Protein backbone atom coordinates (compact mmCIF):
# COMPACT_ATOMS: atom_id res chain seq x y z
CA UNK A 1 0.00 0.00 0.00
CA UNK A 2 1.43 3.48 0.51
CA UNK A 3 4.45 4.58 2.59
CA UNK A 4 3.24 7.35 5.27
CA UNK A 5 3.86 8.39 8.71
CA UNK A 6 2.75 4.98 10.17
CA UNK A 7 4.99 2.60 8.29
CA UNK A 8 7.54 5.01 8.15
CA UNK A 9 10.11 2.77 9.78
CA UNK A 10 9.56 -0.20 7.27
CA UNK A 11 12.35 1.81 5.32
CA UNK A 12 15.12 0.99 7.78
CA UNK A 13 14.85 -2.92 7.57
CA UNK A 14 16.37 -5.08 5.33
CA UNK A 15 14.46 -5.20 2.31
CA UNK A 16 16.25 -3.31 -0.26
CA UNK A 17 14.35 -0.67 -1.82
CA UNK A 18 14.47 2.31 -3.28
CA UNK A 19 12.44 5.80 -3.51
CA UNK A 20 12.43 7.32 -6.85
CA UNK A 21 11.43 11.41 -7.53
CA UNK A 22 10.87 12.61 -11.16
CA UNK A 23 10.47 16.50 -10.11
CA UNK A 24 13.88 17.40 -11.21
CA UNK A 25 13.41 15.01 -14.88
CA UNK A 26 11.92 17.62 -16.97
CA UNK A 27 13.37 21.58 -16.09
CA UNK A 28 12.49 24.56 -18.48
CA UNK A 29 13.62 28.07 -18.11
CA UNK A 30 11.00 30.14 -19.49
CA UNK A 31 11.89 33.08 -22.01
CA UNK A 32 10.18 36.00 -24.63
CA UNK A 33 10.36 35.32 -28.22
CA UNK A 34 11.47 38.46 -30.52
CA UNK A 35 7.87 38.56 -31.50
CA UNK A 36 6.91 38.92 -27.62
CA UNK A 37 5.65 35.17 -27.69
CA UNK A 38 6.74 32.44 -24.66
CA UNK A 39 8.84 29.53 -25.40
CA UNK A 40 10.69 26.83 -23.38
CA UNK A 41 14.23 26.49 -23.42
CA UNK A 42 14.92 22.67 -21.63
CA UNK A 43 17.77 22.70 -19.50
CA UNK A 44 19.14 19.05 -18.41
CA UNK A 45 17.42 17.01 -15.17
CA UNK A 46 18.15 13.58 -13.45
CA UNK A 47 16.11 10.85 -11.74
CA UNK A 48 16.56 10.63 -8.24
CA UNK A 49 16.73 6.84 -7.47
CA UNK A 50 17.70 6.79 -3.35
CA UNK A 51 18.28 3.39 -1.50
CA UNK A 52 17.48 5.23 2.08
CA UNK A 53 19.23 2.67 3.69
CA UNK A 54 22.28 2.64 2.78
CA UNK A 55 22.46 6.43 1.29
CA UNK A 56 23.58 5.04 -2.57
CA UNK A 57 21.80 7.57 -5.08
CA UNK A 58 21.86 6.67 -8.64
CA UNK A 59 21.70 9.51 -10.23
CA UNK A 60 20.39 9.84 -14.16
CA UNK A 61 21.33 12.71 -15.80
CA UNK A 62 18.73 13.55 -18.32
CA UNK A 63 20.32 15.57 -21.41
CA UNK A 64 17.76 17.94 -23.21
CA UNK A 65 18.73 15.45 -25.90
CA UNK A 66 16.06 13.23 -24.67
CA UNK A 67 13.10 15.50 -25.92
CA UNK A 68 14.33 16.45 -28.99
CA UNK A 69 11.77 16.46 -31.25
CA UNK A 70 9.17 15.09 -28.27
CA UNK A 71 5.67 16.24 -27.99
CA UNK A 72 4.22 15.94 -24.53
CA UNK A 73 6.96 16.15 -22.51
CA UNK A 74 5.73 16.62 -19.27
CA UNK A 75 4.40 13.00 -19.90
CA UNK A 76 7.24 11.89 -21.86
CA UNK A 77 9.24 12.86 -18.35
CA UNK A 78 7.10 10.00 -16.10
CA UNK A 79 7.60 7.33 -18.66
CA UNK A 80 11.36 8.26 -19.50
CA UNK A 81 11.98 8.18 -15.81
CA UNK A 82 10.38 4.64 -15.76
CA UNK A 83 12.13 3.48 -18.49
CA UNK A 84 15.53 4.50 -16.75
CA UNK A 85 14.41 2.59 -12.93
CA UNK A 86 13.92 -0.24 -15.06
CA UNK A 87 17.05 -0.30 -16.80
CA UNK A 88 18.60 -0.04 -13.51
CA UNK A 89 16.91 -2.95 -11.94
CA UNK A 90 17.77 -5.10 -14.80
CA UNK A 91 21.55 -4.02 -14.68
CA UNK A 92 21.39 -4.80 -11.37
CA UNK A 93 22.23 -8.52 -10.10
CA UNK A 94 19.31 -10.42 -8.94
CA UNK A 95 20.42 -10.37 -4.91
CA UNK A 96 20.48 -6.36 -5.24
CA UNK A 97 17.55 -5.74 -7.27
CA UNK A 98 15.27 -3.90 -4.92
CA UNK A 99 12.13 -5.41 -3.49
CA UNK A 100 9.91 -2.20 -3.26
CA UNK A 101 9.85 0.74 -5.36
CA UNK A 102 8.61 4.07 -3.77
CA UNK A 103 7.52 7.02 -6.10
CA UNK A 104 7.29 9.89 -4.67
CA UNK A 105 4.66 11.37 -7.05
CA UNK A 106 1.34 9.46 -7.90
CA UNK A 107 1.51 10.03 -11.77
CA UNK A 108 4.45 7.50 -11.80
CA UNK A 109 2.99 4.77 -10.36
CA UNK A 110 1.27 3.40 -14.19
CA UNK A 111 4.53 4.25 -16.11
CA UNK A 112 6.55 2.65 -13.76
CA UNK A 113 4.14 -0.49 -13.32
CA UNK A 114 4.25 -1.08 -16.83
CA UNK A 115 7.74 -1.11 -17.49
CA UNK A 116 8.18 -3.54 -14.73
CA UNK A 117 5.83 -5.80 -16.07
CA UNK A 118 8.87 -8.33 -16.38
CA UNK A 119 9.06 -8.02 -12.24
CA UNK A 120 6.14 -8.98 -10.77
CA UNK A 121 7.52 -9.54 -7.20
CA UNK A 122 8.64 -5.83 -7.03
CA UNK A 123 6.23 -3.58 -5.65
CA UNK A 124 5.69 -0.26 -6.69
CA UNK A 125 4.26 2.09 -4.17
CA UNK A 126 3.24 5.72 -3.46
CA UNK A 127 3.70 7.74 -0.66
CA UNK A 128 1.37 10.10 1.31
CA UNK A 129 4.91 11.77 2.32
CA UNK A 130 5.90 15.29 0.94
CA UNK A 131 9.31 14.48 1.03
CA UNK A 132 11.71 17.19 0.06
CA UNK A 133 13.61 15.40 -3.10
CA UNK A 134 13.15 18.09 -5.40
CA UNK A 135 16.08 20.26 -3.29
CA UNK A 136 18.38 17.90 -4.52
CA UNK A 137 19.15 20.14 -7.18
CA UNK A 138 20.17 22.84 -4.17
CA UNK A 139 23.22 20.62 -3.33
CA UNK A 140 26.28 22.33 -5.52
CA UNK A 141 28.04 18.99 -6.59
CA UNK A 142 24.81 17.52 -7.62
CA UNK A 143 23.61 20.95 -9.65
CA UNK A 144 27.01 20.91 -10.85
CA UNK A 145 27.48 16.99 -12.66
CA UNK A 146 23.97 17.62 -14.07
CA UNK A 147 24.42 21.18 -15.67
CA UNK A 148 28.00 20.50 -17.30
CA UNK A 149 26.40 16.93 -18.90
CA UNK A 150 26.70 17.58 -22.46
CA UNK A 151 25.12 13.36 -22.85
CA UNK A 152 22.88 10.98 -20.78
CA UNK A 153 25.04 9.94 -18.02
CA UNK A 154 24.66 8.02 -14.58
CA UNK A 155 26.40 9.53 -11.39
CA UNK A 156 26.95 8.18 -8.04
CA UNK A 157 26.89 9.91 -5.07
CA UNK A 158 26.86 8.70 -1.17
CA UNK A 159 23.83 11.59 -0.43
CA UNK A 160 24.52 10.35 3.61
CA UNK A 161 28.34 10.91 2.81
CA UNK A 162 29.96 8.80 5.65
CA UNK A 163 27.55 9.44 8.26
CA UNK A 164 26.14 5.69 8.83
CA UNK A 165 29.61 5.52 10.39
CA UNK A 166 28.28 6.88 14.01
CA UNK A 167 24.43 7.17 13.07
CA UNK A 168 22.12 4.70 11.58
CA UNK A 169 19.89 4.95 9.07
CA UNK A 170 16.67 6.29 10.41
CA UNK A 171 18.92 9.05 12.09
CA UNK A 172 20.66 9.77 8.52
CA UNK A 173 17.47 9.77 6.82
CA UNK A 174 16.17 11.92 9.18
CA UNK A 175 19.24 14.53 8.78
CA UNK A 176 18.90 14.42 5.04
CA UNK A 177 15.31 15.56 5.15
CA UNK A 178 15.62 18.15 7.53
CA UNK A 179 18.41 19.70 5.02
CA UNK A 180 16.48 19.20 1.76
CA UNK A 181 13.25 20.83 3.39
CA UNK A 182 15.49 23.51 4.61
CA UNK A 183 16.94 24.02 1.38
CA UNK A 184 13.40 23.93 -0.27
CA UNK A 185 12.18 26.23 2.10
CA UNK A 186 14.76 29.26 1.92
CA UNK A 187 17.62 27.71 -0.52
CA UNK A 188 19.75 31.24 0.73
CA UNK A 189 19.53 30.79 4.46
CA UNK A 190 19.89 27.05 4.17
CA UNK A 191 22.90 27.20 2.28
CA UNK A 192 24.37 30.52 4.64
CA UNK A 193 23.50 28.07 7.30
CA UNK A 194 25.71 24.95 6.28
CA UNK A 195 28.76 27.49 4.87
CA UNK A 196 29.28 30.00 7.47
CA UNK A 197 32.45 27.97 9.02
CA UNK A 198 35.25 28.59 6.47
CA UNK A 199 37.37 25.83 8.42
CA UNK A 200 34.92 23.23 7.72
CA UNK A 201 35.49 21.90 4.76
CA UNK A 202 33.70 19.61 2.24
CA UNK A 203 35.25 16.36 1.16
CA UNK A 204 36.29 15.42 -2.42
CA UNK A 205 33.40 12.33 -2.57
CA UNK A 206 31.13 14.02 -0.52
CA UNK A 207 28.14 16.38 -0.83
CA UNK A 208 27.76 18.11 2.64
CA UNK A 209 30.49 19.67 5.15
CA UNK A 210 32.58 17.47 7.78
CA UNK A 211 30.51 18.49 10.59
CA UNK A 212 31.41 17.08 14.44
CA UNK A 213 29.03 15.09 15.78
CA UNK A 214 28.51 18.40 18.40
CA UNK A 215 28.50 20.90 15.00
CA UNK A 216 25.93 18.49 13.61
CA UNK A 217 23.43 19.09 16.18
CA UNK A 218 23.62 22.92 16.12
CA UNK A 219 22.91 22.63 12.04
CA UNK A 220 20.12 20.56 12.91
CA UNK A 221 18.88 23.39 15.23
CA UNK A 222 19.56 26.09 13.12
CA UNK A 223 17.72 24.08 10.08
CA UNK A 224 14.85 23.91 12.38
CA UNK A 225 14.74 27.59 13.26
CA UNK A 226 14.66 28.11 9.35
CA UNK A 227 12.41 26.10 8.68
CA UNK A 228 9.83 27.13 11.06
CA UNK A 229 10.64 31.33 10.56
CA UNK A 230 9.65 30.80 6.91
CA UNK A 231 6.67 29.45 7.95
CA UNK A 232 5.83 32.62 9.99
CA UNK A 233 7.36 35.12 7.35
CA UNK A 234 4.93 32.73 4.93
CA UNK A 235 1.92 32.56 7.20
CA UNK A 236 2.38 35.71 9.48
CA UNK A 237 2.46 34.10 12.66
CA UNK B 1 -42.64 -18.82 -33.26
CA UNK B 2 -41.12 -21.30 -30.64
CA UNK B 3 -42.76 -22.88 -27.66
CA UNK B 4 -41.35 -23.30 -23.63
CA UNK B 5 -43.77 -24.71 -21.87
CA UNK B 6 -43.44 -24.94 -18.11
CA UNK B 7 -44.43 -28.47 -16.26
CA UNK B 8 -45.72 -26.16 -13.89
CA UNK B 9 -45.29 -23.21 -11.51
CA UNK B 10 -45.29 -24.32 -7.38
CA UNK B 11 -43.02 -20.98 -6.18
CA UNK B 12 -44.30 -17.45 -6.85
CA UNK B 13 -41.47 -16.42 -9.04
CA UNK B 14 -40.81 -13.60 -11.58
CA UNK B 15 -40.57 -15.03 -14.50
CA UNK B 16 -38.55 -13.18 -17.63
CA UNK B 17 -37.95 -13.60 -20.84
CA UNK B 18 -35.61 -11.39 -22.94
CA UNK B 19 -36.49 -7.76 -21.59
CA UNK B 20 -40.32 -8.97 -20.61
CA UNK B 21 -40.91 -10.42 -17.17
CA UNK B 22 -44.62 -11.45 -15.31
CA UNK B 23 -45.41 -12.13 -12.17
CA UNK B 24 -46.65 -15.67 -11.54
CA UNK B 25 -48.08 -16.81 -8.02
CA UNK B 26 -47.66 -19.78 -5.94
CA UNK B 27 -49.11 -22.56 -7.92
CA UNK B 28 -51.00 -20.16 -10.27
CA UNK B 29 -51.99 -22.29 -13.66
CA UNK B 30 -48.89 -21.26 -15.87
CA UNK B 31 -47.71 -23.36 -18.94
CA UNK B 32 -45.18 -21.56 -20.29
CA UNK B 33 -44.05 -19.09 -23.05
CA UNK B 34 -45.21 -19.23 -26.77
CA UNK B 35 -44.63 -17.64 -29.79
CA UNK B 36 -40.94 -16.85 -29.07
CA UNK B 37 -39.19 -15.54 -32.06
CA UNK B 38 -37.17 -17.81 -34.19
CA UNK B 39 -33.91 -16.79 -35.14
CA UNK B 40 -31.88 -15.00 -32.00
CA UNK B 41 -30.94 -16.32 -29.02
CA UNK B 42 -33.10 -16.17 -26.01
CA UNK B 43 -32.54 -15.79 -21.85
CA UNK B 44 -35.76 -17.32 -19.78
CA UNK B 45 -34.86 -15.62 -16.07
CA UNK B 46 -36.02 -16.34 -12.58
CA UNK B 47 -36.50 -13.97 -9.44
CA UNK B 48 -38.24 -16.02 -6.54
CA UNK B 49 -40.83 -14.38 -4.62
CA UNK B 50 -39.21 -15.10 -1.26
CA UNK B 51 -35.00 -14.62 -2.02
CA UNK B 52 -34.64 -11.74 -4.23
CA UNK B 53 -31.04 -12.72 -4.24
CA UNK B 54 -30.13 -14.17 -6.86
CA UNK B 55 -31.66 -14.55 -9.77
CA UNK B 56 -31.09 -17.00 -12.42
CA UNK B 57 -31.96 -17.92 -16.01
CA UNK B 58 -30.88 -19.86 -19.20
CA UNK B 59 -29.41 -18.83 -22.54
CA UNK B 60 -31.14 -20.85 -25.22
CA UNK B 61 -32.15 -21.04 -28.99
CA UNK B 62 -34.54 -22.70 -29.84
CA UNK B 63 -33.46 -24.07 -33.28
CA UNK B 64 -30.72 -26.31 -31.52
CA UNK B 65 -33.98 -28.64 -29.35
CA UNK B 66 -37.13 -28.74 -27.88
CA UNK B 67 -36.61 -27.43 -24.53
CA UNK B 68 -39.22 -27.29 -21.08
CA UNK B 69 -38.90 -25.69 -17.63
CA UNK B 70 -40.10 -27.85 -14.84
CA UNK B 71 -39.32 -26.52 -10.70
CA UNK B 72 -37.19 -29.12 -8.94
CA UNK B 73 -38.14 -28.91 -4.86
CA UNK B 74 -34.82 -30.68 -4.23
CA UNK B 75 -32.66 -27.92 -5.41
CA UNK B 76 -35.38 -25.47 -5.30
CA UNK B 77 -35.02 -24.20 -8.82
CA UNK B 78 -36.60 -24.00 -12.06
CA UNK B 79 -34.51 -26.02 -14.31
CA UNK B 80 -34.24 -25.98 -18.01
CA UNK B 81 -34.55 -29.31 -19.64
CA UNK B 82 -34.39 -30.81 -22.74
CA UNK B 83 -37.18 -33.27 -24.48
CA UNK B 84 -35.69 -35.43 -26.75
CA UNK B 85 -38.98 -37.28 -27.92
CA UNK B 86 -39.99 -35.27 -30.60
CA UNK B 87 -43.90 -36.50 -30.81
CA UNK B 88 -43.77 -36.08 -26.98
CA UNK B 89 -43.33 -32.03 -27.13
CA UNK B 90 -45.65 -31.04 -29.84
CA UNK B 91 -47.94 -33.28 -27.74
CA UNK B 92 -47.57 -31.74 -24.73
CA UNK B 93 -47.12 -27.81 -26.44
CA UNK B 94 -50.12 -28.16 -28.45
CA UNK B 95 -52.64 -29.19 -25.17
CA UNK B 96 -51.09 -26.42 -23.21
CA UNK B 97 -52.03 -23.80 -26.18
CA UNK B 98 -55.45 -25.44 -26.88
CA UNK B 99 -55.80 -24.69 -23.13
CA UNK B 100 -54.60 -21.17 -23.42
CA UNK B 101 -52.37 -21.30 -20.16
CA UNK B 102 -49.37 -19.76 -22.20
CA UNK B 103 -48.14 -16.39 -22.24
CA UNK B 104 -47.05 -14.74 -25.17
CA UNK B 105 -43.78 -13.41 -26.38
CA UNK B 106 -44.98 -9.92 -26.62
CA UNK B 107 -43.25 -8.57 -29.41
CA UNK B 108 -44.64 -4.97 -30.60
CA UNK B 109 -44.13 -5.30 -34.54
CA UNK B 110 -41.98 -1.88 -34.75
CA UNK B 111 -39.28 -3.18 -31.85
CA UNK B 112 -35.65 -4.40 -32.96
CA UNK B 113 -34.67 -4.23 -29.50
CA UNK B 114 -34.00 -7.73 -28.76
CA UNK B 115 -32.28 -8.31 -32.53
CA UNK B 116 -30.00 -4.96 -31.54
CA UNK B 117 -28.92 -6.39 -28.04
CA UNK B 118 -28.17 -9.48 -29.71
CA UNK B 119 -27.24 -8.94 -32.93
CA UNK B 120 -23.41 -10.65 -32.56
CA UNK B 121 -24.63 -13.34 -30.51
CA UNK B 122 -24.51 -16.84 -30.79
CA UNK B 123 -25.22 -19.94 -28.61
CA UNK B 124 -21.86 -21.51 -29.94
CA UNK B 125 -19.96 -18.67 -28.24
CA UNK B 126 -22.39 -18.90 -24.65
CA UNK B 127 -21.34 -22.14 -24.46
CA UNK B 128 -17.39 -21.61 -24.59
CA UNK B 129 -18.03 -18.94 -22.12
CA UNK B 130 -20.57 -20.89 -19.81
CA UNK B 131 -19.17 -24.25 -20.13
CA UNK B 132 -21.67 -27.25 -19.54
CA UNK B 133 -21.64 -29.53 -22.78
CA UNK B 134 -23.87 -32.11 -22.17
CA UNK B 135 -26.61 -29.44 -22.28
CA UNK B 136 -27.42 -27.16 -25.29
CA UNK B 137 -28.45 -24.31 -22.82
CA UNK B 138 -26.50 -21.97 -20.78
CA UNK B 139 -26.96 -21.77 -16.79
CA UNK B 140 -25.76 -18.06 -15.66
CA UNK B 141 -26.75 -16.56 -12.25
CA UNK B 142 -26.15 -13.57 -10.36
CA UNK B 143 -23.16 -14.49 -7.87
CA UNK B 144 -21.16 -16.59 -10.27
CA UNK B 145 -17.35 -15.43 -10.91
CA UNK B 146 -15.31 -14.77 -14.01
CA UNK B 147 -12.46 -16.74 -14.68
CA UNK B 148 -10.51 -13.41 -14.17
CA UNK B 149 -11.92 -12.49 -10.77
CA UNK B 150 -10.99 -16.39 -9.97
CA UNK B 151 -7.40 -15.27 -10.70
CA UNK B 152 -7.77 -12.00 -8.66
CA UNK B 153 -13.14 -20.67 -7.03
CA UNK B 154 -14.83 -23.36 -8.40
CA UNK B 155 -13.67 -23.52 -11.61
CA UNK B 156 -16.80 -25.43 -13.29
CA UNK B 157 -19.05 -22.62 -12.51
CA UNK B 158 -16.95 -19.75 -13.83
CA UNK B 159 -17.64 -17.35 -16.20
CA UNK B 160 -14.88 -17.73 -19.50
CA UNK B 161 -14.95 -14.39 -20.75
CA UNK B 162 -11.59 -13.72 -22.53
CA UNK B 163 -9.14 -11.97 -19.96
CA UNK B 164 -8.50 -8.30 -20.73
CA UNK B 165 -5.68 -6.53 -18.79
CA UNK B 166 -4.48 -3.46 -19.44
CA UNK B 167 -1.12 -3.52 -17.49
CA UNK B 168 0.06 -7.25 -18.78
CA UNK B 169 2.58 -8.35 -20.92
CA UNK B 170 -0.31 -9.52 -23.15
CA UNK B 171 -1.38 -5.41 -23.48
CA UNK B 172 2.63 -4.15 -23.54
CA UNK B 173 4.87 -4.90 -25.90
CA UNK B 174 8.52 -4.99 -24.58
CA UNK B 175 10.30 -1.67 -25.63
CA UNK B 176 6.32 0.36 -26.77
CA UNK B 177 5.38 0.57 -22.94
CA UNK B 178 4.24 4.36 -22.97
CA UNK B 179 3.23 3.85 -26.46
CA UNK B 180 1.08 0.74 -25.94
CA UNK B 181 -0.29 1.80 -22.55
CA UNK B 182 -1.70 5.12 -24.13
CA UNK B 183 -2.77 3.68 -27.12
CA UNK B 184 -4.48 0.36 -26.94
CA UNK B 185 -4.72 -0.34 -30.86
CA UNK B 186 -2.20 -3.07 -30.73
CA UNK B 187 -3.79 -5.12 -28.02
CA UNK B 188 -7.07 -4.21 -29.78
CA UNK B 189 -6.24 -4.80 -33.13
CA UNK B 190 -3.52 -7.12 -33.09
CA UNK B 191 -4.00 -9.61 -29.97
CA UNK B 192 -7.36 -9.83 -29.31
CA UNK B 193 -8.85 -9.09 -32.66
CA UNK B 194 -6.81 -11.10 -35.09
CA UNK B 195 -5.28 -13.28 -32.29
CA UNK B 196 -8.16 -14.35 -29.83
CA UNK B 197 -11.27 -13.31 -31.50
CA UNK B 198 -10.54 -13.58 -34.84
CA UNK B 199 -13.32 -10.99 -36.05
CA UNK B 200 -15.03 -8.24 -34.75
CA UNK B 201 -18.14 -9.93 -34.71
CA UNK B 202 -16.86 -12.38 -32.41
CA UNK B 203 -15.55 -9.93 -30.31
CA UNK B 204 -18.71 -7.66 -30.32
CA UNK B 205 -21.37 -10.90 -29.58
CA UNK B 206 -19.00 -11.39 -25.95
CA UNK B 207 -19.40 -7.81 -25.03
CA UNK B 208 -23.25 -8.02 -26.09
CA UNK B 209 -23.62 -11.27 -23.90
CA UNK B 210 -21.57 -9.57 -21.01
CA UNK B 211 -23.98 -6.66 -20.89
CA UNK B 212 -26.73 -8.99 -20.74
CA UNK B 213 -25.58 -10.95 -18.07
CA UNK B 214 -24.91 -7.56 -16.20
CA UNK B 215 -28.26 -6.77 -16.66
CA UNK B 216 -30.60 -9.32 -16.37
CA UNK B 217 -28.31 -10.94 -13.20
CA UNK B 218 -26.60 -7.90 -11.83
CA UNK B 219 -23.43 -10.20 -12.48
CA UNK B 220 -20.87 -7.90 -11.55
CA UNK B 221 -18.04 -9.39 -13.47
CA UNK B 222 -19.98 -9.63 -16.50
CA UNK B 223 -20.01 -5.50 -16.15
CA UNK B 224 -16.41 -5.50 -15.63
CA UNK B 225 -15.97 -7.37 -18.99
CA UNK B 226 -18.08 -4.98 -20.85
CA UNK B 227 -16.71 -2.10 -19.84
CA UNK B 228 -13.59 -3.32 -20.27
CA UNK B 229 -14.19 -3.97 -23.61
CA UNK B 230 -15.88 -0.66 -24.42
CA UNK B 231 -12.89 0.70 -22.88
CA UNK B 232 -10.22 -0.77 -25.02
CA UNK B 233 -12.09 0.44 -28.47
CA UNK B 234 -12.55 3.63 -26.86
CA UNK B 235 -8.71 3.87 -26.08
CA UNK B 236 -7.18 2.78 -29.53
CA UNK B 237 -6.47 5.54 -31.63
CA UNK B 238 -6.96 2.93 -35.10
CA UNK B 239 -10.43 1.43 -35.24
CA UNK B 240 -11.55 0.06 -38.20
CA UNK B 241 -14.71 2.68 -39.33
CA UNK B 242 -17.04 -0.09 -39.51
CA UNK B 243 -16.33 -1.15 -35.94
CA UNK B 244 -16.65 2.42 -34.28
CA UNK B 245 -19.82 2.93 -36.10
CA UNK B 246 -21.88 -0.44 -35.15
CA UNK B 247 -20.27 0.00 -31.59
CA UNK B 248 -22.27 3.47 -31.61
CA UNK B 249 -25.80 1.71 -32.74
CA UNK B 250 -24.66 -1.61 -29.83
CA UNK B 251 -24.21 1.07 -27.05
CA UNK B 252 -26.91 3.04 -28.02
CA UNK B 253 -29.39 0.32 -27.66
CA UNK B 254 -27.80 -1.23 -24.24
CA UNK B 255 -28.06 2.17 -22.31
CA UNK B 256 -31.82 2.74 -24.28
CA UNK B 257 -32.84 -0.35 -22.33
CA UNK B 258 -30.96 -0.75 -19.24
CA UNK B 259 -33.58 0.46 -16.26
CA UNK B 260 -33.50 3.53 -15.19
CA UNK B 261 -32.77 3.28 -11.40
CA UNK B 262 -30.02 0.56 -11.93
CA UNK B 263 -27.68 3.19 -13.84
CA UNK B 264 -26.02 3.68 -11.01
CA UNK B 265 -24.39 0.05 -10.56
CA UNK B 266 -24.12 -0.81 -13.69
CA UNK B 267 -22.45 2.10 -15.47
CA UNK B 268 -19.15 3.24 -14.49
CA UNK B 269 -18.36 6.90 -14.13
CA UNK B 270 -14.72 6.36 -15.27
CA UNK B 271 -15.20 4.68 -18.09
CA UNK B 272 -18.02 6.12 -19.59
CA UNK B 273 -16.69 9.84 -19.23
CA UNK B 274 -13.22 8.83 -20.40
CA UNK B 275 -15.17 7.00 -23.24
CA UNK B 276 -17.09 9.77 -24.56
CA UNK B 277 -15.16 12.72 -23.72
CA UNK B 278 -11.20 11.99 -23.20
CA UNK B 279 -10.45 8.98 -25.54
CA UNK B 280 -9.73 8.85 -29.18
CA UNK B 281 -13.21 7.70 -29.82
CA UNK B 282 -14.81 10.73 -28.13
CA UNK B 283 -16.09 12.15 -30.99
CA UNK B 284 -17.26 8.60 -32.84
CA UNK B 285 -20.07 7.83 -30.61
CA UNK B 286 -22.76 10.76 -31.46
CA UNK B 287 -25.50 8.26 -30.68
CA UNK B 288 -24.52 6.53 -27.72
CA UNK B 289 -23.04 10.50 -26.19
CA UNK B 290 -26.10 11.83 -27.05
CA UNK B 291 -29.06 9.31 -25.24
CA UNK B 292 -26.39 9.17 -22.03
CA UNK B 293 -26.22 12.86 -21.96
CA UNK B 294 -30.38 13.43 -22.26
CA UNK B 295 -30.70 10.12 -19.81
CA UNK B 296 -28.19 9.73 -17.71
CA UNK B 297 -26.34 13.52 -17.47
CA UNK B 298 -25.53 12.83 -13.63
CA UNK B 299 -23.35 10.08 -13.94
CA UNK B 300 -21.56 13.08 -16.51
N1 LIG C 1 26.46 4.69 -4.58
C1 LIG C 1 27.58 3.64 -4.67
C2 LIG C 1 27.12 2.20 -4.52
C3 LIG C 1 28.12 1.46 -3.69
C4 LIG C 1 29.50 1.56 -4.32
C5 LIG C 1 29.49 1.86 -5.82
C6 LIG C 1 28.25 1.41 -6.60
C7 LIG C 1 26.94 1.45 -5.85
C8 LIG C 1 26.48 0.01 -5.69
N2 LIG C 1 25.04 -0.15 -5.83
C9 LIG C 1 24.50 -0.99 -4.81
C10 LIG C 1 24.35 -2.35 -5.50
C11 LIG C 1 23.85 -1.99 -6.85
C12 LIG C 1 24.58 -0.71 -7.17
O1 LIG C 1 25.64 -0.96 -7.99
Amino acid sequence: GAMNSSNYAELFNNDIKLFVDDTNVYRVTVHKTFEGNVATKAINGCIFTLNPKTGHLFLKIIHTSVWAGQKRLSQLAKWKTAEEVSALVRSLPKEEQPKQIIVTRKAMLDPLEVHMLDFPNIAIRPTELRLPFSAAMSIDKLSDVVMKATEPQMVLFNIYDDWLDRISSYTAFSRLTLLLRALKTNEESAKMILLSDPTITIKSYHLWPSFTDEQWITIESQMRDLILTEYGRKYNV
Amino acid sequence: MNTVPFTSAPIEVTIGIDQYSFNVKENQPFHGIKDIPIGHVHVIHFQHADNSSMRYGYWFDCRMGNFYIQYDPKDGLYKMMEERDGAKFENIVHNFKERQMMVSYPKIDEDDTWYNLTEFVQMDKIRKIVRKDENQFSYVDSSMTTVQENELSDPAHSLNYTVINFKSREAIRPGHEMEDFLDKSYYLNTVMLQGIFKNSSNYFGELQFAFLNAMFFGNYGSSLQWHAMIELICSSATVPKHMLDKLDEILYYQIKTLPEQYSDILLNERVWNICLYSSFQKNSLHNTEKIMENKYPELL
